[PDB]
């Protein structure tokens, strides 16, 4: 027997962890904004500089401020490749078969690409159902980043996975890529199944 | 041998707190008797601790709240955080839980970080404690700080003075051991 509607205890973390005195968003300002503030301060001119960069700015109609190109999955066990093209058809991830071992230990490498202005905050929420129950709410931050050319590449904290013995099931995944201004910049859902063995 | 680790320092804090000047005075050893700048470069120095070269690199912030939108664009992979107020400022120890404290615990979840003491020569000083013990307010002490730190869960409290140099050394040597230390996952998903 796999699973029950025990399900619910196992929300024996979900919201308390919240305690905390609010962070408070910062201001809607912007790079131009930014770059008059105290133009006589040169000092302050080399910090914008380091932080800021220089020039280069392309597609200002077509794309958005923030646009997410993939996420990976990195594992030294994983002897096939897990990514998720983040890009264009999203519903494809509604039928796939994502298989992850139990116990092994991993991370995700975001990759992300910021267009024009400051992205304040950014992290990603992930949602995991079993059975259209949500036994797990997840919160990874990747801070505030600024417009260039190179994508950039987060890594979460490593990770273990949980133990078949039990909850060896398929998950539900819902996820999106917010921030400090709630904008939305990307929301969909994916299936994943875990197993006693990789590619069994 | 092993290769050369870099540990990245960023210090908080209000306004004319002493971030700057701690961070010349710790990198030249001579304080900054006529010119004080708002931001001091970003900057690398090797650094001794138990036997051990690490490169640290020094990362002053401009505190004001025009710049609450780019200050956190240096966050993302630091490895500690230097929260810092001024002993003689009661306004700046209050931001601290305020402001600095839920700002970096919001970019840099299990990243550590110490409180620091700035101007600790002015605990005993004239025009200083005047204006002090006027408008019902008194200099902190270890005590006091070391309260809010645990409170805060802060690896710890340290203070200096960038003027007479005292404990500036030791600051920057708990900031590196405090990068050290593994973060303890406490994110068990198992259940
Ligand atoms: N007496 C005294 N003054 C200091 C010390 N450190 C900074 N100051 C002075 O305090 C003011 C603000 O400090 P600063 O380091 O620029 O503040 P920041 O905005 O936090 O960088 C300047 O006028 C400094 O000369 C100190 O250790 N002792
Ligand atoms: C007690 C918790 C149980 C029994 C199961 C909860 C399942 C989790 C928490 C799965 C997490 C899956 C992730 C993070 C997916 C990563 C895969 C890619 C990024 C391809
Ligand atoms: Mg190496
Ligand atoms: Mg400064």
């Amino acid at each position: 027997e796999p699973t029950a509607e025990q399900l619910a205890q196992i929300a024996a973390e979900n919201e308390e962890d919240e305690h905390s005195v609010n962070y408070k968003p910062p201001a809607q300002k912007s790079i131009q904004e930014i770059q008059e503030l105290d133009k006589d301060d040169e000092s302050l001119r080399k910090y914008k500089e380091a932080l800021l960069g220089r020039v280069a700015v392309s597609a200002d109609p077509n794309v958005p401020n923030v646009v997410v190109t993939r996420l990976t999955l990195v594992c030294s066990t994983a002897p096939g490749p897990l990514e998720l093209d983040l890009t264009g058809d999203l519903e494809s991830f509604k039928k796939q078969s994502f298989v992850l071992k139990e116990g092994v230990e991993y991370r995700i490498k975001i990759s992300f690409r910021v267009n024009r202005e400051i992205v304040s905050g950014m992290k990603y929420i992930q949602h995991t159902y079993r059975k259209g129950v949500k036994i797990d709410k997840t919160d990874y931050m990747v801070g505030s980043y600024g417009p260039r050319a190179e994508e950039y590449e987060f890594l979460t904290p490593m990770e273990e996975a949980p133990k078949g013995m039990l909850a060896r099931g398929s998950y539900n995944i819902k996820s999106r890529f917010t921030d400090d201004d709630r904008t939305d910049h990307l929301s969909w859902e994916w299936n994943l199944t875990i197993k006693k063995e990789w590619k069994d | 041998g092993s290769h050369m680790q870099t540990i990245k320092c960023v210090v908080v804090g209000d306004g004319a707190v002493g971030k700057t000047c701690l961070l010349i005075s710790y990198t030249t050893n001579k304080f900054p008797s006529e010119y004080v700048p708002t931001v001091f470069d970003n900057y690398a120095v090797t650094v001794m601790i138990g036997g051990e070269p690490y490169t640290l690199g020094l990362f002053d912030t401009a505190g004001q709240e025009d710049y609450d939108r780019l200050r956190p664009l240096s966050y993302p992979q630091t490895d500690v955080f230097l929260v810092c107020f001024s002993v003689v400022s009661p306004s700046s120890f209050e931001n601290v839980k305020e402001k600095w404290v839920p700002e970096i615990t919001h970019h840099c979840p299990k990243t550590p970080f110490l409180l620091v003491g700035t101007q600790i020569d002015l605990r005993d000083d004239p025009s200083t404690i005047e204006k002090l013990a006027k408008n019902k307010q008194k200099p902190i002490t270890p005590e006091t700080a070391e309260k809010l730190a645990r409170d805060l869960k802060a690896v710890k409290y340290v203070e200096c003075s960038a003027l007479t140099q005292k404990g500036l050394k030791n600051v920057f040597d708990e900031a590196i051991l405090a990068a050290l230390e593994p973060p303890e996952p406490k994110k068990s998903r198992r259940c």
